[PDB]
């Protein structure tokens, strides 16, 4: 959790 | 070391990160085609040092960047 | 279309991105990749539960509170 | 507003 997609 | 990528039609280059480190690469993306590597820390984006910045700031820099995104990793 | 069974990795993820109920991306070296999950397909069922029409946050809650083995039907 | 699973 708290991952970011870029 | 330094990887140059282009945003797709959705505005993404194709990677997931957390705690300032790249954790996943997306299939059929700019990051995949250009050899961005998982389990490496993100040091610079578009020549700006990002070591030490929080994830939301890194995400902000990426989203606010233009089409070409260069990332230095280590 | 089809039914794909995946296993969460050590971070609790099966390896896809979605938005508006549709899979948009597959993660390299993931259970979704190994098991042949396809992009640009709407998610229909997760662990036997109809998710057609649910909000993305409701879908995400189902996925996050699912166990290790996750079976998704897509169209 | 994409989600990772």
């Amino acid at each position: 959790t708290n991952e970011f997609y870029a | 070391r330094t990887i140059t990528m282009h945003k797709d039609s959705t505005g993404h280059v194709g990677f997931i990160f957390k705690n300032g480190k790249i954790t996943s690469i997306v299939k059929d993306s700019s990051a995949a085609r250009n050899g961005l590597l998982t389990e490496h820390n993100i040091c610079e984006i578009n020549g700006q040092n990002v070591i030490g910045l929080k994830d939301s700031q890194i995400a902000d820099i990426l989203s606010t960047s233009g089409t070409v995104v260069t990332i230095t990793i280590m």
